[PDB]
């Protein structure tokens, strides 16, 4: 038999800035959002779900410098916590 | 050690993995067995453009993200310097990959110039816009267009401007 | 002196369905999303941050019936956990 | 008991409040003292429309949400049957309320008919659209247009359709 499923579910998007706003990149160091995301994933994938990690990345941008940007979590339909369980 | 497959990514111990499985009930996404699962990830990065400045430093992002997603257990496809049409075609091809059936999740990474409307393809200019909308990425990866990833976490990461504004306002302390 | 602040920060939106899709309402029982949100807030405000509560509401819609809808968390720039601390 | 100000909302005990304050570090939004704080919330609900069907049952939602936000410590403003222009004017007025200065957070609740583009005002029809965009709600409540709620959680809840589609696809089990 056939069954109904939600057309859109279990998504999470993470953008480098808020709408209307710029995102920064260094010619040799790369994109700050990308570098920050990797560092947080390396540190927190073992203990935090991806949504919590994304919030932590956001928090690291909280104090604005000369290159302020605020990464934004978008269109979330995760019904559960997504743990990476690195090593497993 | 960083010599292993997980590299610089801190490992989750068996005790920590059971603690997480205990602290939260049936509210965690199921992980497939490591020996049989075929995790896939896609990175699209535009660095060389027809009309907009070169994204110097993009290689650092490509390297960083590729190694990270591999560390997390994903097979990483890297595609570079694509038009929005090429991005669409690559996304559709990715949604059709048989490995998603024996995968528990996916990561999609987009890195390019961007405007309010979306992500810039290699041919983008004000005269002739070459834009991929975020809405289109979702549509291409949803249950209708990618049934293999039904019930599975799909993580989309976008490095791009979303407009020209500095994202700041002044206040007096 | 003057200081820079992020133009957009500490937001969370919670919509009744995914984009393109309908949201349901009963003539005497009200809107299912609203009723479900209240029930979860009443139950979980004491223990969970609002983002966790919103995920729980989402989870309750996971199994699709004849009136399927998937509430969506949108444009999140919460840098911290928002606990309501009811009673305080 | 439900006889108190918090009604049916389960209370957070002093032990639980300290446990949360210990499990997470400086990663929780600060709460202002109960005796002095002036929390505000706004509910806009459209039930009676010029050209679209009546939203029978909206009163249950108004009652439910109003009581809930009051239980959580917010003073609730309820506005009904507004055009998008009226909604904008009410939102601007809300952003200008002095109580936000001595508040730690806010809730905004929108309940109406909706389309893909946004929320329907009372005068909405296909011929003459009366729509308030979600983007506009954010803009009106951001740091530029509402400096009093800088650093403070702003929770927006929208009950509305976002299109005509049923939100489902079939699969065989
Ligand atoms: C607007 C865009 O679409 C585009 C997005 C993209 O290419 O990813 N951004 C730009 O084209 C452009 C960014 C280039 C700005 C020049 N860079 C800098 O001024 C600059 C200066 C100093 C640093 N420092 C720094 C410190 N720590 C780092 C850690 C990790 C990675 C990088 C780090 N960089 C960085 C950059 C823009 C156009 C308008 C505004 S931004
Ligand atoms: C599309 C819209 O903009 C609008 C959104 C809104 O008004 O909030 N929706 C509609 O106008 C319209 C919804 C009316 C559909 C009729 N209702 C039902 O068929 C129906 C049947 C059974 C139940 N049962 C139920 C069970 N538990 C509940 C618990 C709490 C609250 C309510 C509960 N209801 C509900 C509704 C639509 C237009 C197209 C599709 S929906």
């Amino acid at each position: 038999a056939i069954k109904k499923a939600h057309i859109e579910k279990d998504f999470i998007a993470f953008c480098s800035s808020t709408p209307d706003n710029v995102s920064w990149r260094h010619p040799t160091m790369g994109s700050v959002f990308i570098g920050r995301l990797i560092e947080h994933m390396q540190e927190y994938a073992c203990s935090c779900d991806v949504e919590e990690i994304f919030r932590k990345v956001r928090f690291s941008f909280e104090q604005p410098d000369g290159r302020a940007q605020m990464p934004t979590t978008e269109r979330v339909t995760l019904t559960r916590c997504f743990y990476l369980f690195p090593g497993h | 050690t960083s010599s292993g497959s997980e590299g610089n990514v801190k490992l989750c111990s068996l005790e920590e993995a059971q603690r997480i499985w205990k602290q939260k009930s049936a509210e965690i996404y199921p992980i497939m067995d490591k020996s049989s699962r075929t995790r896939l990830a896609l990175i699209i990065c535009n660095e060389e453009f027809d009309s907009i400045p070169r994204r110097t430093g993009a290689e650092v992002d490509i390297t960083g993200m590729t190694m990270l997603l591999q560390n997390l257990g994903y097979s990483v496809d890297v595609k570079k310097n694509l038009t929005a049409s090429d991005m669409t075609t690559e996304l559709e091809a990715f949604a059709h990959r048989p490995e998603h059936k024996t995968s528990d999740s996916t990561f999609l990474v987009f890195m390019s110039h961007g405007i309010r409307e979306g992500i810039c393809g290699k041919k983008h200019s004000e005269q002739v816009p070459d834009i991929l909308q975020l809405n289109a990425i979702f549509n291409m990866l949803n249950t209708k267009n990618c049934p293999s990833l039904k019930d599975k976490p799909k993580v989309i990461i976008i490095q791009a401007c979303r407009g020209d504004s500095p994202g700041v306002v002044w206040f007096k302390d």
